[PDB]
């Protein structure tokens, strides 16, 4: 916008000023033809004393009394402070563009009203490095019982755990001898080209794949074998239907991930498989253009090999299916058997359960998850069917307000704290 | 689809005479309590040995005194106490009459410390206290609440350790004194916070923020109001009406439904409801539409009972999903009532949807995603008022959905499970997790499996606390 | 120590007097142990147009009698000697004209054409329920019914192999418990007992298969082909199981039933209280009152359908008796003023187990005594059989008796052992249950399609 | 035996007479069965006819519908009728008309009264004359996990459940130090715990013991808490492994570790419960197996591997398993500064039988015998 560009020359010469002088600069926010900040003293150290500023740009124009040596200008109660929450002292410095000069005075009271107009003198007050001592005497301490750190007004993104789900347009309905899938799993293991991706509740088999073709012909009845509507089945309001649902969406993510993961029952996680006993491994994934590597099996050595992990959730919003990432972790003693105490492992996922940690696990495991329904040449068509089920990412969630978080590892001493020290 | 968002304000109280600001503290530090009365006092009771009567009385005279902070470059999270002489910020005397101190020997201790089964010196330790506790409510000493100093010996005799099988020592003791109108708070005699609530760690200093949260509890367990919620409007009222399940450890481990009412005062009303069904092995529990219709009407006759005003809209809360029969019997006493607007709301503590921005620190409480009719509300998070992130681990949101029969719109209903969070009876930190109907139902239903199915149950909170 | 007996393979009276061990040679040489001239079981039959002529000419061909599958193991697999001078049960199986009703072929059609299972199972049993009480109140006034219905209609209702879903056979049971006359659900083309075990896919003993159709057809017409040879002829010994069987519906609760026998092998059926449950809804039990109230309700029952009074009472259990359970039977024994009472503790799932030199498994009837605890193994090696039935060792039975017991665990695994003859399924005697354990299985699959508090009949013929 | 010498002559001759023209004896004070032979084809007729040789005490042959005959011999030189003419060769012809009509519905084939072992798979418990207890601050042992590896010489050999600890070994020693209430350890006789009525004390002896054989076996076993089922472990992947072992008075080896190509891995398992009978504690044996995926990492569908295991389920195949695990068993508890194994096991005595199973007579007639033994897909 033409308004913010100006804002941010206005701030940045205010800036200048404030540093010149031997005060520090942040920014708070944006306002309609200016923008905000906050000003810290220093004696060499940030000495925890803040005060508010107002930066109002304008290019051209003359103010509105006769400017040779006054002026006036008129506050609106809309632009007037967004810190009137906070308890701080706060001063306006108005900055002509084509005058390159500006004028200070102070704006501590700002509850909204028509308390509009200012009386400006050109000669008295000028925000000049000179007017440093007649700034740092108007400065109540961060130190003070009652000031807000008001939050940024500039605003941030984020992202969501949920992966779209792309389910084919036609599902394979039929029934089956077999009550249950694990009743069946016997008679399917003998015939051949056997795949796992089917369901089978209260004699009903379900899958995308026609089980004609694929050898589940024994574990279905090829008569009324029959293709039907996905949105018969998955959209609709019975509990028997989506449960096998979900079931079934599970089965695919296993076959399509069965490259780089293994499922396990217990807890229903997925984690990275080990390729060597006792041997870490790496994984190269894309986070946005940028070329990345997880150490997704960590190998220990009185031994433990921890594995990334995540439970894959399917939540349905709005008529479309979602795919939930929930990143964990997996403790294997060899890379295969499971830690036969998983307890004492348990303190050490707390201490890498942070912002950023969980945010890259959760970039990481979509990337996995869309590849593996991405159609390429480069798939393991050899002796394997191909994907049917696809996932897409969401766009960024943008928040209006964002996190002082420039601010915070300054003034706030637990910031560390916030980052996630692995052992 | 690609989904919408709004961070909310920290949702605003009322202090005393009008007053208005976000934060309990600072709020009782520039206004007061609500509804003060010229003179009041808070008539407190001690019970433990010689030792710990004299230490929670000099932790009382500090109190008084003042206490500054201990870090003070986060001032708005660990403030100074400001005393409680002119600048008392509950505007009321805490005193200790004489004959209101019940000492235990240095016998009985070992007595208790001495017993190998587990379970027996708990029931002996309960047998022990809820007899003194019998002796000061019966007495001249007419207390208005009473404070359990147990010597660290005895405390780390009844309370687990970390890093149903067995009884726990608080609940027992809450379950064998819920008939006597004297609350009990319960600290440990060093650093005066709260015990026997969550388990210790195996080995044992913010000091004026410990002061602030005991006299909050005993300023709530007295029967006074601190603060209340501040409504859009002023004379539309709403009353939030939780409702969960309880199972038992004995007999045919039957679960127990339970009402968690609360008013804009912070003030709760706790109701046992018949036993509920199971869907699956004993587990899933729900009601049948008549058992909820009578939880319901017997909630608002306590209402009515109580409050002496009349609840405009009602927001009933659960954690499980509200089921065909019992979102039926709700609407059946709730159309008898006559309360003009209803909502019902499926609180899921337990949802792995959850976002994340670009940084160390998480997001900002009050951050709320539309993911389309299901509201993902962080109730924990990084605050400005705090100027830093109140824990260590990542914030888990809340996932609200609301039932169809609902008036208000999901944004109407966010903004108020934010609001539930501020009321605390633990702590005056105001970035607490679960609404007051929710964190009330895993604490009540913990209590009342001890005390047996049929046997009518006191109906105020401030026991259960 | 734990010195070990072999029992003699238990006798069974028959026929004036005779004693022998095989359920069917002793049938062979006295028939049934109380003739009556002129007996006749009228054999109600419900199916397609062909299963009935299938049925018909089963009947024709077994009254011809029917060869041996294998000579070798003639006393395993006999001949039958048909219906006529030979003939064993020494009574007329017959299909009277107008006992007979038919599903169309629209019925048949219309079931298997369900998709929905529950749906599918709760059409069938609502016609085929319809049809039963439809031939109970007719004049052809028969017996017992045999329900043959077609191949294609049974692996729609019936699941194979290599509570979330109905089982058909369970609950057309409920529905026709109160309904007097038995049915025997039968396979059209080999004619042994359908929908009681999961079907094989892959389905592909004719004179076994008779002589057990017939058995059964004989024990649900209400007569008795032999009584266990009691140890001393006046002495009455009567058999009490007890049982457990959870609801799948309400608040998942455990009912108590029980499973009474007498020593010709005639059940009484009774649904006792509530059960308690020490931890998460397992582990069943019963307090003390309920557990004097359902032995009091067993033995009032039983004193209803007999002449004398039990000199002794055995109390049978799957699970330890705990001491309220074991108080209020003492209880009710001493008021019921039987002479004897002995609690029983039978385990299904112990470890322990004793193996012999070579590949055949040790001898049936082996006990070992294990300092008041009896491994008993009821199924094995049987001299008579000239082996070993089964293919996959047998897991004996752990006995651990109570105090309260006054015999001895040498006369009770006696007991036991003979209590696995009593059998209505085949006319194979080598069970590896006692007929109350085995009583307790059915009856709990069944009532539990049947609402609490609803009457239930005490007759066990109804449920087999 | 003084009277077992006194028959056998008299057998042997009797014996020696029928095979002169074909006839077969079999033994069952001697009773014995003779069966007819087609000479060319060289085998049984199946035509029957039971033999007493001699040189109210009647025949057990009673129940038998067989045609009884006795011979009557002494040292120098048709009894069919049940109450309260000589041996040459000719009249072999004759007797042999007296046929059992072979395979007569009836025919009892009895068992053999000379009587038979049998092991059990049974071990008695050798306990630690003395166990120590404790109170702690943690509930239960998964509570106290956490603290216990943040210090050394870490064992997990001991129980908490309601906030008591019990072990065979002195928990100050250890790191079970932390874990612990320190003031009240005491050590007190092993019988007050093991021996009583008390369920809980009843449960924790056999989680103890669970607990403690686990630890005494870690060199050749793998715990797994699905079945609470003990395995062998294997070296290497897909690798086969076998183990070395007493039976009898012999030496022999056993594929622990098996595995089959085209994959999946077998492992030789056991479950390992505990069972007091009368004031001693016995270790059962329950063997079974356990199946991989290759050698660690565990089998995705178990179901098509359970349906190979009850083919595998013979009485001489799992005999020959318990008389393994045994031996793995009672050699783990053998044998100045460093620490011994807390529990030792004995093999009980073996168990008398009044009456055997024919099984070589039943080899012969029964044409199932082949099925009795484990074939080894």
């Amino acid at each position: 916008t033409d308004s913010q560009v100006l804002g941010e020359l206005g701030e940045t010469a205010i800036k200048k000023i404030v540093l010149e002088t031997g005060f520090l600069y942040e920014q708070r926010g944006r306002l309609e033809a200016g923008t905000d900040g906050i000003i810290e003293l220093r004696d060499g150290a940030p000495l925890g004393k803040l005060l508010g500023v107002q930066v109002k740009s304008t290019e051209s124009g003359q103010y509105v009394r006769e400017n040779d040596n006054s002026f006036e200008y008129l506050l609106k109660p809309d632009d007037l402070k967004y810190w009137r929450t906070s308890n701080i002292p706060v001063i306006i410095v108005l900055w002509r563009k084509s005058d390159e000069t500006a004028y200070w005075k102070d704006v501590s009271d700002c509850v909204r009203g028509e308390e509009r107009r200012l009386k400006f003198d050109k000669g008295t007050d000028v925000f000049d490095p000179r007017s440093a001592d007649r700034i740092g005497a108007l400065t109540i301490d961060r130190r003070t019982p009652g000031v807000f750190l008001p939050p940024l007004n500039k605003g941030e993104d984020a992202i969501i755990n949920l992966l779209r789900i792309r389910l084919p347009d036609e599902i394979f309905i039929s029934t089956s001898p077999f009550g249950s899938g694990r009743d069946a799993v016997p008679e399917l293991v003998k015939h051949g080209n056997v795949r796992f991706d089917w369901v089978i509740r209260k004699r009903r088999f379900v899958s995308f794949f026609d089980p004609r073709e694929y050898g589940t012909r024994a574990i279905v009845d090829l008569d009324q074998v029959e293709a039907v509507d996905t949105k018969l089945i998955a959209f609709n309001d019975e509990q028997d239907d989506l449960n096998d649902t979900m079931d079934l969406l599970r089965r695919t993510v296993e076959r399509q991930t069965a490259t780089q993961l293994s499922f396990l029952r217990k807890d229903r996680l997925f984690h990275f498989k080990a390729v060597g006993v006792g041997k870490s491994r790496s994984y190269r994934y894309m986070s946005n253009v940028n070329e990345t590597s997880a150490k997704v099996v960590s190998a220990y050595s009185w031994g433990y090999v921890r594995h990334h992990a995540a439970r894959l959730r399917f939540e349905r919003l709005a008529d479309e299916w979602f795919l939930v990432i929930d990143p964990d972790f997996h403790f294997t003693t060899d890379g295969f058997q499971p830690h036969r105490y998983p307890e004492a492992l348990l303190a050490g996922k707390k201490r890498l359960e942070r912002n950023a940690a969980v945010r890259g696990q959760v970039t990481m495991w979509q990337h996995l998850l869309v590849e593996s329904g991405k159609h390429e040449v480069g798939l393991f068509d050899a002796d394997k069917p191909a994907p049917l089920l696809q996932f897409e990412r969401l766009p960024v969630i943008q928040l209006s307000q964002a996190v002082p978080e420039s601010s915070w590892n300054r003034t706030d001493p637990r910031a560390k704290e916030m980052e996630a020290q692995d052992l | 689809m690609t989904f919408k968002a709004h961070v909310f304000d920290e949702p605003m109280l009322e202090f005393g005479d009008g007053g208005q600001h976000c934060d309990p503290r600072q709020g009782l530090r520039e206004h007061g309590p609500l509804q003060p009365r010229s003179g009041d006092v808070i008539r407190v009771g001690v019970i433990g040995t010689d030792d710990t009567v004299a230490g929670f009385t000099e932790f009382l005279a500090e109190t008084g005194r003042g206490i500054e902070s201990g870090n003070k470059q986060l001032i708005n999270l660990n403030p100074d106490f400001p005393g409680l002489g002119n600048q008392n910020p509950f505007r009321c005397k805490f005193e200790v009459p004489d004959g209101a101190t019940v000492t235990i020997s240095r016998r009985q201790v070992n007595d208790i410390t001495g017993i190998g089964r587990h379970d027996e010196a708990v029931r002996h330790a309960v047998e022990l206290i809820s007899s003194q506790l019998s002796a000061l409510v019966e007495g001249s000493a007419k207390p208005d609440v009473i404070v359990l100093a147990l010597p660290i010996p005895l405390i780390e005799k009844l309370v687990n350790a970390k890093s149903g099988d067995m009884l726990n020592f608080r609940d027992l003791l809450k379950a064998k004194t819920l008939h006597l109108p004297v609350p009990t708070q319960i600290v440990w005699p060093d650093t005066w916070d709260d015990a026997a609530k969550i388990p210790r760690k195996i080995k044992r200093q913010v000091k004026a923020t410990r002061a602030w949260n005991l006299l909050n509890a005993l300023f709530y367990k007295a029967g006074k109001v601190p603060w209340r919620l501040l409504p859009d409007q002023a004379e539309y009222r709403t009353s939030f009406l939780g409702i969960g399940f309880y199972r038992d450890l004995d007999g045919q481990q039957l679960w127990t439904s339970t009402a968690q009412m609360f008013d804009e005062r912070g003030r709760g009303l706790i109701l046992r409801g018949a036993r509920a069904q199971t869907e699956t092995r004993g587990r899933h529990p729900y009601l049948t539409a008549k058992d909820a219709e009578d939880l319901v009407v017997q909630s608002i006759a306590a209402y009515k009972a109580h409050h002496r005003h009349v609840p405009a809209r009602l927001v009933v809360l659960k954690t499980s999903r509200f089921r065909s029969e019992e979102a039926e019997g709700i609407d059946a006493a709730l159309g008898k009532s006559g309360i003009e607007m209803s909502d019902l709301v499926w609180v899921q503590e337990s949802s792995p949807i959850a976002i994340f921005r670009d940084g160390n620190y998480p997001v900002l409480r009050g951050t709320f995603v539309d993911l389309d009719g299901k509201g993902l509300l962080y109730t924990r998070g990084s605050v400005p008022f705090y100027g830093t992130f109140p824990g260590l681990r990542v914030p888990r949101p809340l996932l609200l959905v609301p039932h169809e029969n609902s008036d208000s719109t999901i944004l109407t209903l966010a903004k108020d499970v934010l609001a539930l969070t501020k009321v605390n009876w633990n702590t005056t930190q105001f970035d607490q997790k679960l609404p007051a109907p929710i964190k009330a139902a895993r604490e009540v239903g913990r209590i009342l499996k001890h005390v047996e199915f049929g046997t009518a149950v006191s109906s105020d909170f401030r026991r259960y606390t």
